[PDB]
């Protein structure tokens, strides 16, 4: 499954799990944050 | 009375004088131009709303 | 008073068919 | 004698018009012979009609 | 006849649970609009237990034909004279998809 | 009549006369490359311009080379 | 139709240009009034309905009859400066014509 | 037609200077 | 075969481009076939005489159907509810409810409501009666006469300048500073204390009377002593009526700043004083160049002398002269780029300070003057680096410009056209994601979460002008502060009234709906320049074609190949711009127009809240404000704006017909036209009819042309006709 | 009340504004019962909204003619009155990470091209590679700044030009 490690780790791939790292990181804090307009303490 | 070119680039030219030269005057039809009319009821009002 | 019943099918049926004309006919003389 | 580098020296274009210039390619060889442009130059980077080769002067051609 | 179809239902986040209007039916969600209700009704669901046997009967026939495509190129893919058989595929398309298809759907 | 004028930078691969959809392109001998060719070009009465010489040269910089100018019933392609 | 096409004016070469011009006149001369006559400005005037759009016609016509003349001088036995001279001739004074026999033709 | 005839017989002076500048030009 | 005489190369052209590049290369003087360089001043010479010949003829016209189908004695007596007329009409195809709702502003037929606003000017310069309105006419008439002789006469042999009468840039610079800016200026401030000043104080000073009434009660003895204050002891007071005697006022050259009270314009003296003072400057800046005297600056010694040491700029200026003094497009260049900055400084500060009297009341042609020549500075702006781009093709020289602060704009050409690039595509990603960022608040319910950056920047700029609506307290807000203290009699009274009034276009308060679009113009002066900047770096070639300058400005392409070389051309490359130029002058106007629409209906509020995300853009300016452009006619009737309605439908069928030119290209008419060649060839008795010149379809590069004359004549048309409408529909 | 704002928790136009959404979710709030998940959901909803509300007010954010949250971009009228959190934090925050994002990709294409053939390992992404070059690079600005005195950023004049 080694030719299957570089299908994993080619461009679009690695795009649509990091796409999906990224928002899915945002969109969890956005979830424990409910708003933020402006930097709080 | 024309057969020629130039003839008829005279008689072509004179019936356009004969028409235009008349219709500013004696051609403007009762139902045809009404800007040829007199002036009728109301118009010359503001713009509207506001100025 | 009567010059915008004159004017206008001059200049916008008559001067600009002239100028229709005289400005085609000299587009395909052939040159000598 | 044999005029031009070496046979797989790596190589500066100075030719101002051609696409690699200023820019690092390795020569292939070089024709010993009354050709005006001699030297044929190989690049990893490809021109807009996808041709990695050309051919080019003594002049327009430095070292490292 | 009052209360509007509605399939899509959108996750409180960012504000966007604005988008589960007041589609009536004590539900909150996006109004549809392709009207799969409507083939339900005429299919006769009459209960969401149908609409979930039927989901789980979709995903089993689509990993059917994710194998078949598998099987037809990768183990067991036909050869050229088989495509070339249009007497062949006309007289199964018109009669068993297009024949067999509306007589069962009829019964 | 276009003007197509090509330069010493051809080394005779004639691959633009291959190319040119109307014999516009010949090979003439030259000593300066190694196929001893080099092209020319004395029918431009009949070029369209339409580049395909300057697409296959494999030159940079392209040794052959097309010059649009006036257009006389041949150069614009009319079979009217 | 290789029958018909050798009856119509445009393409008897045995008429003199005169005559060519008089008859394609008359016959674009009575059928262009048509659509002045019945749907111009003028419809609703059942008097004006047939002199105006009448008049309007007879002014196309004259507008067509310089358009021969600018393609003659434009372009150049009627293909000639003098056969087309005539022939537009015969347009002008066969077209007058048959917009005076729509009117009649009331 | 008291400006329209002076300025047209002001026109025949003017025309008649132009026949001046049509000649002494060249 | 003979039309185009200018070039033969297009006299044996058989085909129907023939006709097409004889009209659009006819003024191209530079490549004609046998011009020369002598020849080549004397036609752009004689054809400046054509340009100014049309413009007093059109001049002239404006003044005739104003004199004479035109309401201006009526509209002297009542300058606020009487509307303007321009001309009347005579159209044949109209019917009878289109001449009674074309009958507008106390006249008899039908008439065309002015909104150019040329009554507000000529009713300040002096013009009361229709007979002073005749009489500028004529004159016109005659001083249009005297160009059109002119240019014919500077073509005769005998009167043909040599060459070195062109180059002579000491000659010229000297006379046209000093006589046409400074001498004109001398004579337009004599036509206002003479003329303008008494006129606006009722007092009639023709050409009868105007060597009897002295100007000032007693005139000639302050200049000739010195105390110049005694030209502004009694000025028009705050309660002057304009037109009349009632509190008029004696003073001649006033300082005072701000506006008069009843017309809201400025006032009429220190516009006499502004011309005056500009005036003695232009005539002593007219006294800087050494012409034939022995005294003066030689333009040779002054550019190439101002050299940087350590080489911060090259070689300085050095050798600019001989490329500035020999080139035209450099010349032309430098010219469209001054008009069109003082073409849009004609157009900022005619709103905000608005010279003319009874203007900023009459509000379409304040929407019509100020839409004007901010398009007319588009078109310019643009054209001055199209013709940059020209220069660097036909006009430069590398050995001439060796190692000169225009060669290095060459050598570091990529480093001017990257950050151009980084600027424009930092302000497009954060003011359009500023915007959805709104959008979206606004589509969710909560306008609180919306991104609304106050304008300090601006703000610190009004409060340091005198606008304390926001309380900086800074330098003219500042009360205690030294310039508010320098000038409580010199100039500043009036200008802090006219500020704080909240209903003039002075210093209009701004928030962050003026924060977000100020960036988004700044998007379209970086991006506009960036493509012509471009346009004009890479017109002499890029590593994708090497050899651009051997073509020329203005060709279609270098082939298919290389990868393809669509649009390559820097005539290519400059109408890729006037896309989004358009696009530019159209955000300074929607902002300008909406800014001012809610400025005058008073709801300045529904501004604020809506300019600050893009559906009230839409909602409230576009969708809100066309309703009765819109309803111009329908089945219901028709009315007054029902010109507007078509006009606006016809500039929506202009525009589309723009992107046919655009969207399909040459090659797919080229076959659709070897069709009709064959239908027309094959067809009988249609075979009597054969073309001369040869039906082939319309170049590449003329289709762009077309297609980019389409789309913008009709985007114009459909802007104008909802200004227009929109402005004056509701007032 | 810097440039003729207020604090929103002082304006009335955001109180007002305040009372008038949750006016609005509370008509729509009426048409379920108060066990239902569409009651919950909107409850929910409002207690969202009016901390949010609070927040906002606690935070000091400027209000003005609208009652809305109006930021101030520039420091010494944000440092002074206290408002680097609306855009003077952020624009540090951001900038952290934009050169980040930035410098793992210049790492990554630096360390790339002493290959083969580089342009395989653009579409391949080195894994074990570019997650080790993203770790490593969270002081970017500490190792910029060193590169920055060099001369190794800032390639010289072997970079392409047409015809200077
Ligand atoms: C700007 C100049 C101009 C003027 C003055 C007119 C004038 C007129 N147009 Mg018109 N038109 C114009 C431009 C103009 N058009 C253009 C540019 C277009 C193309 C969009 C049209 C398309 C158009 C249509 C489609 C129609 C008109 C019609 C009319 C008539 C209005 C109805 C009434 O009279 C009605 C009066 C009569 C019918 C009496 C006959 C008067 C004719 C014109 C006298 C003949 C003149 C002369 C013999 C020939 C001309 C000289 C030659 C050198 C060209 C009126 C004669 C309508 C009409 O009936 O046409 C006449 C009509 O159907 N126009
Ligand atoms: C009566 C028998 C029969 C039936 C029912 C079908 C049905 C179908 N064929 Mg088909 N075919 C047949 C005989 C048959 N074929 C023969 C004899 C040949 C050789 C000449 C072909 C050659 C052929 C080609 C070359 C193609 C098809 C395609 C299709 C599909 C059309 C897609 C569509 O409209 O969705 C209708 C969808 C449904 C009705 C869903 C139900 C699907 C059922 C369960 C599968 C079809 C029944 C199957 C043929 C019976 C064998 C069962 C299998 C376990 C062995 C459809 C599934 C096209 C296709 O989609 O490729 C996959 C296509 O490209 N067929
Ligand atoms: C400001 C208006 C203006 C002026 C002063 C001139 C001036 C001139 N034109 Mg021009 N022209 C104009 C507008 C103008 N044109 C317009 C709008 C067109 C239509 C696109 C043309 C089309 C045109 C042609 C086709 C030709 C001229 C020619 C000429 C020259 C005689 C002279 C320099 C002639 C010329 O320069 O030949 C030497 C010539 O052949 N002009
Ligand atoms: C003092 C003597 C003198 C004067 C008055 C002029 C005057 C003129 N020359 Mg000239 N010339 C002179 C000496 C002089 N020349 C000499 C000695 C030479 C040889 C070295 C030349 C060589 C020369 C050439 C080669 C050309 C001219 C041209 C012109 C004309 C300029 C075009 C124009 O109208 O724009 C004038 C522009 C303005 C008035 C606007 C700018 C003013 C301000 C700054 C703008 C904003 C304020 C604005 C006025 C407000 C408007 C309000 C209201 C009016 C709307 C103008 C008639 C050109 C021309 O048209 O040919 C006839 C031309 O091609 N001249
Ligand atoms: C920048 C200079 C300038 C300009 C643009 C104007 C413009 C105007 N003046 Mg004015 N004026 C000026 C200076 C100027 N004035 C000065 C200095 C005086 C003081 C003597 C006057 C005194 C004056 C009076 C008394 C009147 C005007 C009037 C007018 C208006 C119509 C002109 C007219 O009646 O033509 C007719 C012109 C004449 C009968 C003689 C003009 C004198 C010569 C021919 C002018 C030379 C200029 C030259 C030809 C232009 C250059 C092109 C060539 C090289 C117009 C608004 C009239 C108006 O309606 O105002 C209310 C009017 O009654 N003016
Ligand atoms: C070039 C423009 C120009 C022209 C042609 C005139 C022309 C004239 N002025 Mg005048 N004037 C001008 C500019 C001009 N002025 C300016 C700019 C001012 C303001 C400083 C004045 C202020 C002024 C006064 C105060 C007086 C004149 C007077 C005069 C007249 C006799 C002068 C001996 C004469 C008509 C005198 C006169 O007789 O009035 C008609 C007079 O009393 N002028
Ligand atoms: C001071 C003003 C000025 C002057 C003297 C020139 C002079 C020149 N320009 Mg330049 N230009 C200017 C301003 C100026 N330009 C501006 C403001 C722009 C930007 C818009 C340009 C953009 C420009 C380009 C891109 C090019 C030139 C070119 C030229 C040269 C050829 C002239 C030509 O093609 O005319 C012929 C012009 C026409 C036939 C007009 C074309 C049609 C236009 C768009 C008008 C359409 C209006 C439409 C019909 C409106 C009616 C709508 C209807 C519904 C009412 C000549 C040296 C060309 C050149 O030098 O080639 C190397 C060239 O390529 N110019
Ligand atoms: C509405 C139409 C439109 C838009 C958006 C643009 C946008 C742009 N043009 Mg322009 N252009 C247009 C019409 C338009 N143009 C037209 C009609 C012409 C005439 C042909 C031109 C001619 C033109 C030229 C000649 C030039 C530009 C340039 C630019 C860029 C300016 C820099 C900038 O603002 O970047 C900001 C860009 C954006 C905000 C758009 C990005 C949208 C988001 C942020 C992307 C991500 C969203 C999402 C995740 C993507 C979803 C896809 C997928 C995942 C589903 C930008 C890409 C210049 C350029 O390249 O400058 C760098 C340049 O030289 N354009
Ligand atoms: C376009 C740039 C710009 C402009 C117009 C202003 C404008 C202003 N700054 Mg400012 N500022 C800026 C950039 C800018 N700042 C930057 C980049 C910094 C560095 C981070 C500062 C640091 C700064 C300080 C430290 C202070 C200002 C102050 C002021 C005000 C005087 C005024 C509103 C001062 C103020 O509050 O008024 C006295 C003040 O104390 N600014
Ligand atoms: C391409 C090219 C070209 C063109 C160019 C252009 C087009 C330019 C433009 C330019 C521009 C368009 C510029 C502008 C500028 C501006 C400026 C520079 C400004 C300044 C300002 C100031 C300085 C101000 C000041 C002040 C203030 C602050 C306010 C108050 C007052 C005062 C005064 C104090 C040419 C042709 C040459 C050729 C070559 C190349
Ligand atoms: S130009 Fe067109 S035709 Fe002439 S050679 Fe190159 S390709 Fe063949």
């Amino acid at each position: 499954m080694k030719d299957f490690t570089t299908y994993l780790s080619t461009a679009p791939v690695i795009a649509t799990i990091w796409f999906t790292f990224t928002a899915g990181l945002l969109i969890e804090i956005n979830r424990y944050f409910p708003d933020p307009l402006v930097f709080s303490f | 009375i024309i057969s020629r070119r130039e003839s008829l680039r005279a008689l072509v030219a004179l019936s356009g004088i004969a028409a235009i030269v008349t219709y500013g005057l004696k051609g403007a039809k009762d139902a045809d131009l009404p800007i040829t009319k007199g002036p009728q009821t109301t118009g010359e009002n503001g713009k509207g709303g506001s100025v | 008073s009567w010059a915008p019943s004159v004017f206008v099918p001059l200049t916008g049926l008559v001067l600009p068919a002239i100028a229709m004309a005289t400005l085609f006919v000299y587009i395909e003389k052939e040159a000598p | 004698k044999e005029v031009g580098p070496k046979r797989g020296s790596l190589v500066k274009i100075l030719r101002p018009e051609s696409y690699w210039f200023n820019q690092v390619g390795k020569v292939v060889s070089v024709d010993q012979s009354g050709v005006r442009y001699p030297v044929v130059v190989r690049f990893e980077n490809q021109n807009y009609a996808g041709v990695t080769t050309n051919n080019y002067a003594l002049d327009e051609v430095v070292a490292a | 006849t009052h209360i509007k179809p509605s399939a899509q239902v959108v996750w409180p986040i960012v504000g966007q649970e604005i988008l589960n209007g007041d589609v009536g039916g004590g539900f909150q969600g996006i109004q549809i609009t392709s009207g799969f209700f409507q083939l339900w009704r005429a299919s006769g669901i009459t209960s969401e237990l149908q609409l979930y046997t039927t989901a789980i009967g979709g995903l089993v026939m689509a990993a059917a034909m994710f194998f078949a495509g598998w099987f037809h190129y990768h183990k067991a893919a036909p050869k050229l004279e088989w495509f070339q058989n249009v007497e062949s595929m006309l007289n199964h398309h018109l009669g068993g998809l297009l024949g067999l298809g509306s007589l069962a759907w009829a019964g | 009549a276009h003007i197509v004028k090509i330069y010493d930078t051809c080394i005779g691969c004639t691959q633009c006369v291959r190319a040119c959809p109307l014999d516009v392109l010949e090979m003439v001998p030259w000593d300066g490359c190694k196929a001893s060719q080099m092209a020319s070009a004395p029918r431009t009465e009949d070029c369209v311009g339409c580049k395909r010489c300057e697409t296959a040269c494999p030159t940079d910089f392209l040794s052959v080379r097309v010059y649009l100018g006036s257009e006389s019933t041949r150069s614009m392609g009319l079979s009217y | 139709v290789a029958t018909y096409l050798s009856n119509l004016p445009a393409y008897r070469t045995g008429v003199a240009p005169v005559l060519r011009g008089v008859e394609i006149g008359l016959a674009h001369g009575f059928l262009l009034a048509g659509p002045f006559i019945k749907l111009g400005p003028l419809r609703n005037v059942p008097e004006t309905a047939e002199i105006a759009g009448s008049l309007s016609a007879a002014g196309l016509v004259l507008i067509l009859a310089l358009c021969l003349s600018i393609y003659g001088s434009a372009q150049f036995p009627l293909f000639s400066a003098d056969g087309w001279s005539e022939f537009a001739a015969g347009f002008l004074v066969g077209g007058e014509a048959g917009v005076a026999w729509a009117y009649v033709c009331t | 037609a008291a400006a329209a005839a002076a300025a047209a017989a002001a026109a025949a002076a003017a025309a008649a200077a132009a026949a001046a500048a049509a000649a002494a030009a060249a | 075969k003979l039309f185009p005489k200018f070039s033969q190369g297009l006299a044996q052209d058989p085909t129907t481009r023939r006709i097409w590049y004889g009209l659009a290369m006819a003024h191209d003087f530079e490549s004609h076939d046998g011009m020369t360089e002598e020849n080549l001043y004397q036609k752009i010479f004689a054809s400046h005489f054509g340009q100014l010949s049309i413009i007093f003829l059109w001049t002239s016209g404006n003044l005739f159907h104003v004199a004479w189908q035109g309401n201006f004695e009526q509209w002297v007596t009542d300058p606020v509810h009487i509307r303007p007329i321009a001309h009347a009409i005579w159209d044949p195809h109209f019917g009878q409810p289109a001449v009674e709702a074309f009958t507008r502003g106390g006249a008899s037929g039908p008439v065309n409501i002015s909104t150019s606003g040329v009554y507000q000017w000529w009713y300040t310069i002096g013009m009361r009666t229709n007979q002073d309105l005749y009489v500028g006419s004529v004159f016109l008439a005659l001083v249009s006469a005297i160009f059109l002789f002119a240019g014919w006469l500077h073509l005769q042999p005998n009167f043909q300048p040599s060459l070195s009468w062109f180059k002579d840039a000491e000659s010229r610079l000297n006379h046209h500073l000093s006589g046409l800016f400074g001498v004109s200026s001398l004579a337009w401030t004599g036509h206002l204390v003479h003329v303008a000043i008494p006129e606006s104080r009722g007092q009639h000073v023709g050409w009868d009377n105007f060597l009897s009434v002295l100007p000032h009660p007693q005139g000639l003895t302050p200049f000739f002593t010195g105390n110049w204050a005694a030209y502004a002891q009694s000025p028009d007071t705050a309660s002057h009526v304009f037109g009349t005697a009632q509190g008029s006022g004696q003073a001649i050259l006033t300082f005072l700043g701000g506006f008069h009270p009843q017309t809201q314009s400025l006032w009429l003296t220190d516009m006499a004083h502004h011309h005056l003072a500009i005036a003695v400057i232009f005539i002593v800046a007219g006294h800087m160049y050494r012409t034939n005297f022995g005294i003066g600056h030689r333009m040779q010694a002054i550019l190439e002398a101002h050299t940087p040491p350590s080489g911060s700029l090259g070689a300085g200026h050095k050798g600019l002269f001989d490329t500035v003094n020999n080139s035209l497009h450099f010349q032309l260049g430098l010219a469209l780029a001054s008009v069109g900055t003082i073409t849009s400084l004609v157009a900022q500060h005619m709103y905000s300070l608005p010279p003319y009297a009874f203007q900023a009341i009459d509000f379409t042609t304040q929407a019509a003057l100020y839409t004007h020549h901010q398009y007319i500075a588009g078109f310019i702006m643009c054209g001055a680096f199209a013709h940059g781009a020209i220069f660097f093709i036909r006009d430069y020289d590398p050995e001439q410009n060796k190692g000169n602060v225009l060669a290095r704009m060459l050598d570091h050409k990529e480093a001017l056209i990257s950050h151009l690039s980084w600027v424009s595509l930092f302000l497009g990603f954060h003011t359009l994601g500023l915007y959805v960022h709104n959008d979206v608040m606004q589509a969710f319910g909560t306008p609180e979460k919306q991104i609304l950056i106050e304008p300090v920047f601006a703000q610190w700029i009004q409060a340091a002008h005198g606008k304390a609506l926001y309380g900086f307290d800074f330098l003219l807000s500042s009360k205690t502060s030294a310039a508010f203290a320098n000038g409580q009699s010199l100039w500043l009274p009036g200008w802090l009234d006219a500020i704080n009034n909240n209903q003039n276009s002075l210093f209009l308060t701004i928030g962050p709906g003026d924060f977000l679009v100020h960036h988004a113009i700044a998007l379209g002066l970086h991006t506009t320049t960036l493509i012509l900047v471009k346009g004009a770096l890479d017109a002499r070639g890029s590593k994708l074609m090497p050899d651009k300058k051997d073509f020329g400005y203005s060709f279609p392409c270098d082939g298919p190949g290389r990868g393809g070389t669509c649009d390559i051309s820097a005539y290519d490359a400059f109408y890729l711009a006037v896309f989004w130029m358009l696009n530019t002058i159209g955000w300074v106007t929607f902002y300008w127009h909406w800014k001012h629409l809610t400025l005058w209906q008073g709801n300045v509020a529904q501004f604020d809240e809506s300019s600050t995300y893009l559906m009230g853009w839409l909602r409230d300016y576009l969708w809100l404000n066309s309703s009765q452009l819109i309803n111009g006619y329908n089945p219901f009737g028709m009315n007054s704006l029902s010109v507007w309605a078509w006009t606006f439908l016809f500039g929506h069928l202009i525009y589309a017909t723009g992107f046919m030119f655009l969207i399909s290209w040459r090659g797919y008419w080229q076959e659709l036209i070897e069709t009709l060649v064959w239908a027309h060839e094959k067809t009988p008795l249609a075979n009597l009819v054969y073309w001369k010149d040869k039906p082939v379809a319309l170049s590449i590069v003329q289709a762009r042309l077309v297609g980019l004359a389409h789309f913008s004549v009709g985007y114009i048309f459909t802007y104008a006709a909802f200004l227009i409408a929109s402005t004056s529909g509701r007032f | 009340d810097i440039a003729g704002l207020t604090p929103c928790s002082e304006s009335k136009a955001y109180a007002k504004l305040e009372k008038k959404e949750l006016k609005t979710l509370e008509k729509r709030l009426k048409q379920y019962e108060a066990d239902s998940a569409p009651a919950v959901a909107l409850k929910a909803t409002m207690e969202r909204t009016k901390a949010r509300f609070a927040n906002y007010a606690k935070a000091g954010l400027l209000c003005g003619n609208d009652g809305l949250p109006h930021l101030i971009a520039d420091p010494g009228l944000a440092l002074k009155y206290g408002h680097a959190g609306e855009v003077f934090i952020p624009t540090f925050g951001f900038l952290y990470v934009a050169g980040y994002i930035g410098y793992v990709g210049r790492q990554y294409l630096i360390a790339v091209k002493g290959e083969a053939k580089p342009t395989d390992k653009e579409i391949i992404i080195d894994v074990p590679l570019a997650t080790k070059l993203a770790w490593q690079g969270a002081g970017w600005p500490l190792a910029a700044v060193q590169e920055l005195q060099r001369g190794t950023l800032l390639e010289k004049e072997e970079n392409i030009t047409v015809s200077p």
